[PDB]
């Protein structure tokens, strides 16, 4: 029996309906979500980590002339100065006074720290939904995590659910990614080989043992000092660090409908917007028949408790009389009430206690209890609290609080100055007729 | 087979796939001789060969049925009113050019 | 500087341009693509391959009863049969008439062989198109692999270049695609949980070593036969067998635009669609000064030999009288004519020798030699095979192929018809002139 129903994208509710096959008993059906994910395919493209400007001894000669021989390292600068008296520490190192030699050579490496702190830059797109439900078809309970997709159906018990696509193709990640120690950020990076001085990728490392790092650090070699041996060089600083100075917050603290990021596999969690189509292909066998079932007659509700608040603070009664002793499901069709549990056992001439979530501000809904239709009928009245630490359990309907009052200030001052107009037109009309009627005296 | 400007490929077995292209030289001479150019350009460009004719020899009907149109009504514009007197006599040089008696 | 132009994509045949600084010399640029590749993002799903029924052990009770012991195994049937009487190779095993008791028991398991000999079913979504160029910019010649997205530049020599992405998102895989053995196939597979006896998917493994397989075999046990120890079963036969007895084509035999489908990763290669855009970021420190460069005096271009084949069938000798002996660009700018070479080396009095290729039966070009225009001008002759084996060098121009008698007589038809109806125009105007002048008198 194919069912299509509908679920909302949001964790924890509890969702129920019912299947009513039109001379059998009522199949109740419930999905709890859990946790829904949403993966995006993620594709990396370097690392960068902070550099680490390694110099090499410099080279002396003696009344000589050195020679710059490149060793291709990253941005290996090499310079050869001359005129040069350098000292150790056990007197002067040559005895010429000019023509001697020193030849300065510099190299980025990246830092010894590089495995444990470095920043992946990725890129993603077309993300995968995926969620942890809980479903429950006629007292036959399953945890399994479903896929999203409009296909890769679950399997229990001979029923086929394939919960379809969702209605929004929003993602919180952008088409590029930064994550740094366990935080995910939206950053434009430049591209491999487009690495600027002084900003986040002036080292590019293709991966984290790649041995072949493209770097631009602005490396300048400056010429040392008379009668020192060191290797002076002046060079932007590291732009990693200057990304981590600056770091607009994480996408943990600003993503919109309160996602809930994370890491190891990037993924966000919980994001409440879509909604979930469902797909239940029902075998025949499930039906049972009426009379294998209780069935009320001479039924009535009554509301206890009636409180428009988020939960369920609404508490509806329902005497009933049965010649069975079992349970039974009970469903609003409608979107008035959310009703709190999807049975309710019965004894034979006992009452029902059901707990409801309302917006309204008179309820009127028609409850249906196991075979058949009671209506609920009161008045909700409004909530102590301004401000709770749980979402909501119900749906706003439009005109849902328009409060019995208002509609008589609104069927009196519009619907009266109707009865004034044509009231008027009645007498414009009879007017006219009358004057038809006096000049046809001639 | 048919094989076009686009190419064509075949595998014979476990031989390596041989791909062929076609070049242009369709039969005929574009050099003259007015049958022989449009069974060049039929060959050659079946599909516009054939409108280019259609719109060539529509142009060349309409072009000529209305300078027919045009001159008949100017020979009628000029010997209708040396006709409508009852001694007619056209003069001799319009009579040689418009062909009267 | 930014110098936009736009390749075809299409390998191994040279694409040759040149920048026209206004005052500096022309700068040569010579890009000849290699291989382009086509790489979709691949899934594994599942994995299938031949199944083997285990079948258990018959366990039989002398005057019992047994009762099924579940072992949870895949597609796993258990029956218990009544009233047997077993044989071994040494007599009887039982011995009573009635009343003895046989379990049989059988599974699904994959193959031995399913390590070497099994079929995997991706999904494809969002190609990543990749390219092997070999750039020559002003004779610095790189080799480099080459991204072709709209960024993801190649450096050298302080040129960055950039290849823009494809104008096309053609690809010859499907949605879906099943890998085996060296060959890939768009085949619309069912899903995981979702296969059918005798066709594609009856067993369903995750991955190769998942220890957790789907099976749905329509495996039903028979009852063993009179004095006989063993487990009958019938189910429906292998669906993978089944499927490489069906098994429509490769993709390397059906795909469209001349592609070559590969697997080490799942590509395809040298496809002919679409087109990739360049991107040049040329400095201001290639452009060498006019005058040290040759620039010619009293050009003139002959056309040797003309003919309008495939490849380079037309030879034109350039007699010059150059300022200086060097080497020069040569270009054509419209594709009325693809030249040979990029480059021609001067003497200072010499004859220069240029191979092109064109559609035109009367080609009429303008050369850019050095600095200088001539304008080589001529008559193509028809070739002689019918079926070449390389493809086309040269660009389709509408009407390229006229050949000037047929220009004279469409000119002919179409233009004395006008001819004929502006003189009848006028013929009109003038007749109703003379009317009016005529009936002046009045």
């Amino acid at each position: 029996y194919e069912h299509a129903t509908t679920m909302p994208s949001q964790a924890g509710i509890s969702y129920n309906t019912i299947v009513n096959r039109a001379g059998y008993a009522p199949l109740p059906i419930s999905i709890t979500p859990t946790k829904i994910k949403l993966i995006p395919t993620v594709n990396l493209e370097y690392v960068t980590c902070h550099y680490k400007t390694g110099m090499d001894s410099p080279a002396i000669k003696c009344c000589g002339s050195q020679e710059c021989t490149p060793t291709y390292r990253p941005d290996e600068q090499c310079k050869v100065f001359t005129g040069v008296y350098p000292f150790m520490w056990g007197g002067a190192y040559c005895f010429c006074d000019t023509e001697n030699t020193q030849v300065s050579k510099a190299y980025v490496m990246k830092s010894d720290d590089c495995l444990a702190d470095h920043a992946e830059a990725y890129k993603a797109h077309t993300a995968s939904v995926q969620a942890f439900l809980n479903i429950t078809v006629g007292e036959h309970s399953i945890v399994t995590t479903v896929y999203v997709n409009g296909e890769t159906p679950v399997n229990f018990n001979g029923v086929k659910i394939t919960a379809g696509p969702l209605s929004t193709a929003w993602t919180p990640f952008d088409r590029k990614i930064v994550q740094y120690a366990g935080e995910i950020y939206n950053y434009d990076f430049p591209e491999y080989g487009a690495g600027q001085p002084g900003a986040f990728g002036d080292i590019q490392s293709r991966t984290v043992s790649s041995s072949d790092l493209y770097a631009n650090t602005n490396l300048v070699l400056q010429r040392p000092k008379a009668g020192a041996i060191h290797v002076p060089y002046t060079q932007a600083p590291s732009g990693f660090e200057q990304w981590k100075k600056d770091k607009a917050p994480s996408l943990k603290f600003t993503a919109p409908f309160g996602c809930e990021i994370y890491t190891n596999p990037i993924r966000a969690e919980n994001c409440a917007v879509g909604s979930i189509p469902l797909a239940f292909d029902i075998p025949d066998a499930l039906f049972t028949r009426v009379s294998e079932t209780p069935t009320l007659s001479a039924a009535e509700c009554t509301l206890n408790e009636c409180v428009y608040s988020s939960d369920f603070g609404g508490i509806a009664t329902v005497k009933y009389s049965a010649s069975k002793s079992g349970k039974c499901a009970v469903h609003v069709p409608s979107g008035t009430a959310t009703l709190k549990e999807a049975a309710v056992e019965l004894t034979e001439q006992g009452s029902a206690t059901i707990h409801f979530s309302t917006a309204n501000i008179h309820p009127e809904f028609r409850l249906q209890i196991c075979t058949s239709y009671v209506t609920c009928k009161g008045d909700c009245h409004p909530p102590k609290d301004h401000i709770v630490t749980h979402p909501q359990y119900h749906a706003q309907t439009f005109t849902a609080a328009v409060s019995k009052t208002a509609w008589t200030w609104l069927t009196s001052l519009l619907g009266g100055s109707a009865v004034i107009i044509i009231i008027g037109l009645v007498l414009a009309t009879i007017v006219a007729m009358y004057v038809l009627t006096n000049q046809k005296h001639n | 087979f048919t094989v076009t400007e686009k190419g064509w490929e075949f595998v014979w077995g476990n031989h390596p796939p041989k791909r062929f292209w076609a070049q242009e030289t369709a039969p005929g001479n574009p050099h003259g001789l007015p049958h022989e150019v449009i069974t060049h350009y039929y060959h050659r460009y079946p599909m516009s060969t054939i409108l280019g004719l259609s719109i060539c020899a529509a142009i060349a009907t309409v072009s000529v049925a209305a300078s027919t149109w045009l001159f008949c009504r100017s020979r009628v514009a000029c010997l209708t009113p040396y006709r409508l007197t009852p001694n007619a006599r056209i003069p001799f040089c319009l009579a040689v050019l418009c062909c009267a008696r």
